[PDB]
């Protein structure tokens, strides 16, 4: 790795996020606000994604 | 068993319906057999596929 190297040979930092979705209890989550829960009424729900 | 011919008919119909319901559990090559999961995980560009 030298600064004069061609772009194809320039260093690149790589991060690979691996995550199984909607399978088991989840701990990591995105930015959202948990609202109240309503029973016996038809609702558009979103539980943990 | 005397009325098997009738029972058969009933049974046959049931099987048909049952299989149809279970056919909802197949991916058919998609990434998930659940429409809600695909809609929750992908944007329209690939959710359409």
């Amino acid at each position: 790795f030298q600064p004069t190297n061609g772009v194809g040979y320039q260093p690149y930092r790589v991060v690979v996020l691996s995550f199984e979705l909607l399978h088991a209890p989840a701990t990591v989550c995105g930015p959202k606000k948990s609202t109240n829960l309503v029973k016996n009424k038809c609702v558009n729900f979103n539980f943990n994604g | 068993s005397a009325l098997g011919k009738l029972q058969d008919v009933v049974n046959q119909n049931a099987q048909a319906l049952n299989t149809l319901v279970k056919q909802l559990s197949s991916n058919f090559g998609a990434i998930s057999s659940v429409l809600n999961d695909i809609l929750s995980r992908l944007d329209p560009p690939e959710a359409e596929v």
